[PDB]
Formats: structure tokens, sequence, C-alpha cells
């Protein structure tokens, strides 16, 4: 809605939520957590989930995340006794360490055929994560030609050096 | 009668059982005639007659071809059945000349509106299409009294529907435009305040309105109306603004369903959808991401709700005829803002994402190509497209181009003022 | 249409000289012998185009037709019948009447000389009268009727006379292929009706169908009739309003004057208003050539067009109606569609193109080669693969405006500047 009209009468009724909640500007991300973990978070975080962001903020490797985090998924999954609540906000999150993934391997990789890059993730489907992909791709968070003649991707040294490749802000 | 009862609910059935047999009564006064014999006056008998023959249904113009033809019974009587749902279409032919004789613009303009209503519905949408542009009411009802304004505006509406029915984006806009204008199908049929913004005095004179108008049982919903224009639009436009924030922006208009999305767009707040207005909005964000998917929810959802679903036989039809132009339309937003992107493309992955076949994609991404303007090379044989087209520093450039051009283009105006 | 509200109430009740009928119980392609069965009525019998069907596929149904004649000669008709092997003893009526015509002309033929000798008015104009009168009776007295139009035109009731003669003169000329003097009509008769009396649909209609048959047949360059026709009672592909009236060739040869003769840019002006009216909506339901012929190819399919364009070709050398550009159609109808499909291509195959158009990969080549030195096409042959390859992307648009925009300004501010 913004990046077509200019623009917001959009941002002022933000900054209004963010004073409701106490806040007084916009809360930021992952970096929450970092915020509410300065206390003890490492600890009373019961062991279900505790090793399962020792994954996703802590462990490398983009080549085994989507392995490493599929046991804890299904952990949390199971959900009656840890809060409903949690396992709704569960199936975005996979897609969020997804996204994660994602961008990195435009660093790692300068091409990579898409059988390969089918291994390199565990997932569901490859017809639904590749237009979860183009999707990304289309919303300029990478740049990529996953789709191409051959079914084969190419994440490219500069070609044109640009934000979308980066993830723009 | 059919006024005075009071509506949703029910003294009411015995009342539309008088209706019944007063549908008998006409019926009867109909085959007598001596009159001075047959033709030639009677015809008025008819006009009543086909006053009560002309808001009925899909299900009573298909009873003599969808309640099955070989199914039903091959009794004289049913003759008398199929020739009943001809019986009126038939005093069209018949009983012009038997007014055919009379030249009074406030009855032939009367007439005729009720006329184009038969067609569109129970048949042909061309033939209704064909009989109001050959007619060119648009004078004669300057010459008709305020009761022939109103069936104007009514005829304007079943078309507008039975464009979107036989499922073209385009007509249907056009159509429901001139209406979607205005809040005044409210006053026009007779159910305006005098209060209901500041500007519908006065008293004594919305009264004549009352009286005038209207039974309940010929009324249609006004968010169906809404809803069906604000589709109808929003395959058109989608596209449209995709192409225009790919900088393709001088074409962009106001006063338009671009404006009543811009109303609804503005909300700091919403959630789920729980109005009309917030299932088409729902549906537009679903358009613009690009996802079929999100088309689907209002189609589905908000037509239970709604309601909107539920009041066509063709709502089957209109289905597929939804689906298949989201999955075009949705696949061409999608393509205005990721070719870029690309160095090229299986066209095959496109046929099976989006549901279509490949005659089909190759016909739409050909069209797409020569038309939109696309620098884009297209092998259709092979199912492969070329592109290679730049750049994302030409968002900006293309912009002060612009905003340069605009310079001495305006400045012309200037000088050819000043002299 | 304006002219279209009066159309609406006569309701298709035009005033064909034999009446309905035509050959009886048909075996051959259908939509040809459409155009046949319609044009025998609207020429006042034809004559050739009896035996012209009769020879592809043999009828006796050209017989009852065959007796029913008697300005083309009498005997002509007298003889048909009698092949047929007939008994038809009471023959006794037409030696009786058309003998005592030469006792009637040779007063007029005497009165005609003796006026146009003297150069004398009233005694022309008395044997115009009689003689008027006299060609209508038989008009086999061929020449004797382009005689009596050749000095006056101008009879004692001038219009409604000079236009029935002069269109039974169109009419029986062309009978008597004495194309010279139907030429001759080319010139008066579309005068005449440009002169038009009331202006009723029954007499304009037919009028504007009596048009469509001087520009059938093809005596010398009819294509300026097709650009003289065709900005008279404007840019309709019947000129009939009300979908009642079809004539296949019309478009088909319209089709043919357009590409054969001229540019084709000038073909997508067609292809809008020609091709999808409201009276062409009706005709693209019905007719297969002419729908394969052009909405394949607005379509811009490639594979199931020039599949069943190629098929039209073999309906199209069945065609014994008067035509003589059969062969330029089957040429361009190839061509026209090859251009658009490779316009925004990448790469086409000879060998593909040539498996269905059934010719030799040679030829196909130099068939290509010749479309780009037509330079209809900018593209170049990948000859090691025999495949044809277009590709143009044409990135950076941007210096397009950047010369001009301040080349404009430059020169403009000198207009302020100078005083």
């Amino acid at each position: 809605a913004r990046l077509l009209d200019m623009d917001g009468i959009i941002v002022e009724k933000q900054r209004r939520l963010a004073t409701l909640l106490g806040l007084q500007a916009p809360p930021t991300r992952i970096g929450l957590i970092n915020d509410m973990v300065r206390f003890n978070v490492l600890q009373y975080v019961v062991p279900e989930v505790k090793d399962l962001y020792n994954w996703l903020e802590v462990e490398f490797n983009p080549l085994k995340l989507c392995e490493r985090v599929t046991k804890v998924l299904n952990w949390v999954r199971e959900q009656p006794e840890k809060e409903p609540e949690l396992q709704q906000y569960v199936p975005q999150l996979q897609s969020n360490t997804i996204l994660r993934l994602l961008q990195q391997v435009a660093q790692i990789y300068q091409s990579i055929e898409f059988s390969r890059l089918t291994s390199l993730v565990p997932f569901v489907d490859a017809f639904q994560l590749e237009r979860a992909i183009v999707d990304a791709a289309r919303h300029c968070d990478l740049q990529v030609r996953i789709d191409h003649t051959s079914r084969t991707l190419s994440f490219g040294s500069d070609l044109n050096y640009a934000t979308r490749e980066d993830a723009p802000i | 009668i059919m006024q005075n009862t009071d509506p949703h609910s029910q003294e009411y059935v015995e009342h539309l059982k008088d209706e019944a047999q007063v549908c008998a009564i006409i019926e009867r006064v109909q085959r007598y005639l001596e009159e001075k014999g047959t033709t030639e006056e009677i015809c008025r008998v008819y006009l009543r007659r086909i006053l009560h023959t002309y808001y009925k249904f899909d299900y009573k113009a298909h009873q003599r071809q969808l309640t099955p033809p070989e199914g039903s019974s091959k009794s004289e009587q049913d003759q008398a059945e199929n020739e009943g749902e001809d019986s009126a279409v038939l005093m069209e032919r018949l009983c012009k000349y038997i007014y055919a004789k009379d030249r009074t613009d406030r009855i032939r303009t009367c007439a005729i509106l009720c006329h184009i209503y038969h067609h569109a519905l129970h048949s042909r949408w061309y033939q209704a299409r064909d009989l109001m542009l050959m007619s060119h009411l648009q004078d004669n009802i300057q010459h008709a009294d305020p009761p022939v304004q109103i069936l104007y505006n009514r005829t304007m509406v079943q078309l507008g529907i039975c464009a979107f029915r036989q499922g073209l984006t385009k007509d249907a806009h056009n159509a429901l435009l001139d209406i979607q204008s205005s809040g005044r199908a409210k006053e026009l049929l007779g159910q305006g305040l005098l209060l209901r913004s500041l500007q519908e005095r006065n008293q004594e004179q919305e009264k004549v309105e009352r009286r005038r108008q209207v039974p309940f049982h010929l009324h249609i919903n006004l968010e169906l109306l809404e809803c069906v224009y604000l589709v109808s639009a929003m395959l058109l436009e989608i596209p449209y603004m995709a192409a225009h924030e790919s900088d393709a922006r001088r074409r962009m208009i106001s006063k338009q369903f671009h404006h009543q999305l811009r109303v609804g767009e503005r909300q700091p707040l919403l959630g789920p959808p729980e109005s009309m207005r917030e299932h088409v909005v729902a549906a537009s964000k679903a358009m613009k991401m690009g996802d079929w998917k999100t088309c689907h929810s209002f189609i589905i959802n908000e037509k239970m709700n709604g309601k909107v679903w539920d009041l066509f036989p063709e709502a089957d039809k209109v289905r597929t005829m939804l689906v298949r132009k989201i999955q075009e339309e949705s696949l061409r937003t999608y393509l205005f803002t990721y070719s870029s992107v690309y160095d090229s493309i299986s066209m095959e992955t496109l046929s099976d994402m989006f549901e279509l076949d490949l005659p089909t994609v190759h016909s739409i991404i050909s069209k797409m190509i020569i038309n939109e303007e696309l620098m884009a090379s297209l092998d259709q044989p092979t199912q492969t497209v070329v592109m290679h087209r730049t750049e994302p520093t030409a968002q900006q450039n293309l912009a002060l181009q612009l905003a340069e051009k605009l310079g001495s283009l305006v400045e012309n105006n200037e000088r050819v003022f000043d002299h | 249409y304006d002219l279209t509200t009066r159309i609406a109430h006569f309701l298709d009740r035009h005033l064909v000289f034999p009446l309905l009928e035509f050959l009886s119980v048909k075996e051959i392609y259908n939509e040809k012998e459409l155009l046949q069965g319609k044009l025998d009525l609207l020429s006042d019998t034809n004559m050739v185009d009896f035996a012209m069907d009769v020879y592809k596929n043999l009828y006796s149904d050209d017989i009852p037709h065959a007796l029913r004649e008697k300005r083309t000669t009498v005997v002509a008709q007298l003889k048909q019948l009698q092949a047929e092997t007939e008994p038809i003893v009471k023959m006794f009526e037409d030696p009786e009447t058309t003998r005592q015509m030469q006792s009637t002309r040779d007063g007029r033929m005497l009165f005609d000389y003796l006026a146009d000798k003297h150069g004398f008015r009233q005694e022309y104009l008395d044997t115009l009268y009689r003689y008027a009168k006299f060609q209508y009776e038989c008009g086999n007295y061929s020449g004797a009727a382009e005689y009596l139009y050749f000095f006056r035109v101008l009879v004692p009731a001038t219009d409604r006379n000079a236009l029935s003669s002069l269109w039974g003169k169109l009419a029986s000329e062309i009978l008597m292929q004495n194309w010279d003097a139907a030429m001759e009509d080319l010139t008066r008769l579309k005068e005449t009706i440009d002169n038009n009396s009331v202006s009723s649909p029954l007499q304009s209609l037919q009028q504007r169908t009596w048009l469509i048959h001087w520009s059938l047949f093809v005596f010398f360059n009819h294509p300026k009739g097709r650009d003289n026709i065709i900005d008279l009672f404007l840019y309709q592909p019947q000129y009939l309003n009300a979908i009642q009236t079809m004539c296949p060739h019309i478009l088909r040869y319209l089709t043919t004057a357009v590409i054969t003769n001229k540019d084709v840019r000038k073909r997508r002006q067609v292809l809008k208003d020609l091709v999808k009216v409201i009276q062409q909506e009706s005709y693209t339901y019905k007719d297969p050539i002419t729908e394969f012929v052009e909405c394949l190819y607005v379509n811009f399919d490639f594979d199931g067009a020039q599949k069943k364009l190629r098929e039209c070709e073999s309906v199209l050398v069945n065609d014994f109606f008067l035509v003589a550009c059969l062969e330029d159609f089957i040429e361009n109808a190839r061509l026209f569609i090859f251009e658009t499909f490779c316009r925004i291509h990448q790469c086409i195959s000879i060998n593909m193109l040539a498996d269905k158009l059934n010719m030799t990969p040679e030829e196909a080549e130099r068939w290509i080669v010749n479309l780009i030195r037509n330079a209809r096409l900018d593209a170049k042959i990948d000859s090691k693969l025999g495949h044809v390859v277009m590709g143009n992307n044409a990135v950076s648009p941007y210096q397009q405006v950047i010369e001009k925009t301040k080349s404009l300004s430059f020169r403009s501010q000198m207009l302020a500047m100078n005083i």
C-alpha cells in the first residue's frame, strides 16, 4: 500500500500503537529476544526448546540448518501442554528460518543446480518452497534465477550490484 | 398490499398466496378476449401479465431446459409449460403492434426496459446488449416521467450483473460504474431518509417515492452490487497498478476503484475481514502478492457470508471465470515486478504453478509480450523466454527522466499562454 | 446504431424477388452454400450460379428455378427442363406473350430512332415512357435496355422506376455476362441509393445488400470498390444492423482486398472495427474459415493457428464462386501469421515450419529469407540448424527523450528571449 501511495498517514499510527503497548518507538526483531534474554532466559527456558535457538540464532551452518531444526520443530509442534498459542506462531517462524537460510546462500554460492538445492533443505515439498523463494525474490530480499530453462539457480557474483541481493533495509 | 407488510418476516405467506391467486386472475384475464375479437387492444391484459412474468427467474427459464427436457413429461400440458416460458417474450413480438401503433415515449421507454431484463437472465446477454444499444433510451428517459427513471437505473443493474455472469470484467465495470459514482440507489429504490448524510430534503416530496415504490420481492442486495462492481475492476486494475509501480505510471486515474480500494487500504488496524468491503480489500492484497490462494478466500468465505455466491445458479460458472482470470492476472502482476530478476523462464513452471495449461499460457505470454510492450524474446516451441531486461537503478533514472521531461512540456503551455 | 431503433420494429421482413427458394437437399460444405442460397434471392435469380453449384456435385434441384426466368432468355430455361426429360406440355403462354412483344416493339423501335434522330425531347420522353414500360417485360432485349438508359435515365417517375430498372439491369447484365454494362450500373445504381428515398430499413438495407452484389464477382479492380463501399454506411461487415444478415465472403474478400493489394497496417483497423463488432459477434459463432483466419491470429497461437489456417485452404480451393483472387489469399494466409508469430520470437525451426505447411525446408528457407528481404521482420538464420532467430531486447530507452527534451527548450526559450 505504501510502496504504492505516498504514503502515510500510516506511520504515526504505528507510533501510537507503540505508545499504547507502552513503547515509544517501534519494536525490533530477534533483537527483541536479545532484549528479553539479557535476563536469566537461557536457563529457565524448558529444554524441549533450549536447544532449538542454539541452532537458529547460535549455530551455523546454512547447509545443515533446516536439517538441524527438524527435531525441535517436531517437539514443539505437539501443542497442548506447551500453549497452543505457540504452535500457530511456529509455521511462520519455520518459514522465517528458511528465509534466514535463503539469504545466506547467496554469499556462500554463486550458482547451484535445483536438484542439489532440493537435498540441502529438508522441507515438505519443492513445488511449494520454490514459489516461497520466488516470492521472497520478487519482494527483493535476494536475487536468484531459480526460474530458468534448465531449472537451476544462479545467485551471481555481482552482475549488477544492488540491495536486492542484500535484503535492502 | 406488497408495501404495507413488513418485511423479512411474516404475516407474509398467505399474502404471497393471494399473490399466487392474482397471478391466477391475470392469467385468466387473457385467454378470454373477444374484445372486439382478438388482437387490437387486449394488449394491456398482456401488459399486466408481463409485469407478472418479467422479474422471474433462471429456474423458470430453465425448467424448460435444465429440468431435463427428455426426463420431463411429453404430455400437450408440458408443451403449454415450455410455451408458457415463451408466452411473455411472445407478447413482445405480438403486442408491439397492438401498441405498435402508439408512439408514447413514457410507455415505450417503460416497456423496452422490462424486455431487456428478460433477455440477459432467461437467455442471451447478447440480445440484452443488442436491444438497449439499438433503442438509445438515454435521450428518451428525458421525455419520460420519474417512474421510468427508476426502471432505467434498475435495468442497468441487471446488465452489469449479467456482464459479470458472462464473465466480462470490462462491461461489468462500465455498467456498474454509473451507479457506484453515486449513492442514490438508496433513494432510487425509495428507501432514502431525509437525513442519511444531510442532502435528502424535503419531507412531503420523498413520500411520493414511498407511495410509488416498491414491492420487497423486486429488490437485490446492494452489497452484492457493490462487491460485483469492486471485483470486476480488481482484475483490471491490479495488473494496471503493478505495471504503474514498475514505472509505467502516467495512467493513474482517480474517482474509480483506485479510490474505493484506497479508502479501505488506509486502515492501520485490519486483521481478519468481517465486512464485505474488507473481504474485497483482503482478496486485493492477495492479488498484489500474486498468490491465487488469496482470491479464493473472499470468493468462498465472504460469498457464504455474505451470500453474494448463493444468489446465482451460475456461481458455479462464475467461480471458474473468476479463478482462471485471477490465475492469469496474478501471473501478470508477478511478472510486472519479477521480470527484472529473470534471465530466463521455464514456461512449463508457470503452467504448473498458477494451475493453467500450456496452450493458454502460450497465448497469454504471447499477447503479453506483444501488447504490454515487454523486452522479452519468446521461444514458443521450446517453451522458454529469454529476457534480460534491466535495470533496478532505472526506477530512479526513468523517474528523474520524467521529472525532467515534464519540465519542457508544461513550460510550452507557459510559453503559449504568455504569447 | 441510430437506424437500428427503427429496424427493431420491422423484425426482418425484406423484399426479395424469388421470395425464399433456392436448390433443395444439398450434400457438400454448408457455410459455402449459405451465401449462394442468400444471394439467389437478393440478386433476383442467379443464373450462371444455378449451374456453378451443380458442377462439383450434381443436382436436379437447380431445375425448379430453371423454369422461372424470362429476362435472361425465355427459351434457355425452356431447354434445361426438357434436358431433364420432363413433360411440360402447356408452354403456350410465353410463345403467346414474347411473340406479341415484337408486334409491340415495332412501334417503339420506330419511335425511338426518329426521336433521337430529331434530337426532340418530347418524342424521346413519350418513347422513354413506352420503352421503360417495355424493357422490364423481357430484358432480352439485352442491349436495348442499355440503349434505353444510355441517353436518359430520368423517366416520368424518376427514382422508383430508375432504382428497380438499374437494379433489374445490374441483375440481368451480370446474368448475360455483359460485365461492361454491369460496370455501367456500378456507377449509377450506387448513386441512386445514395440519393435515398424514404430511408425506411426495408428499402435501405436491401439497397445496402445491392452494394455487396456488384462487388461480388470480379471484373476489374473491385478492391477499389472495397475502399469505396467500406467508406459508405460506415465500417460495418454487413452494413445491415440487426444480426439476421449473414454474408461470409464479404469479409473474406475484404481480407483478400486488404492484404493482396495493400499493406496490412491497415488490417488491424479491420481487426478492431469489423472483426469484433455487434454484427460480427453473431458471425464469430458461425463461420469456420473466417474465424480461424483472425481469432487464432489475434490470440497469437501458432500451432493450432498455422495448422487450421492451412486447413482453410482446402476449403478455399473448393470455391467455384466468383472471386478471381483465390490463391493470393492462400499465399497471404501463411505469410501474415508467420510475421506476427516470429515478431517477438527467439528461435523457430525452418524444419518444424516445413513439416506443418507441407513444404520442403529449402522452400521454407528461401520463403523466410524473402520475408526478411521484404523487411517484415529483422531476423537472421542459424544456418547450421536451419533455425531462424529474432532476438531484439533493445535495452536502454533513456536516450530517446534526452536529445529532444533540451533541443526543444533551447529553441523554445528563443521565443520569450526575443522581445
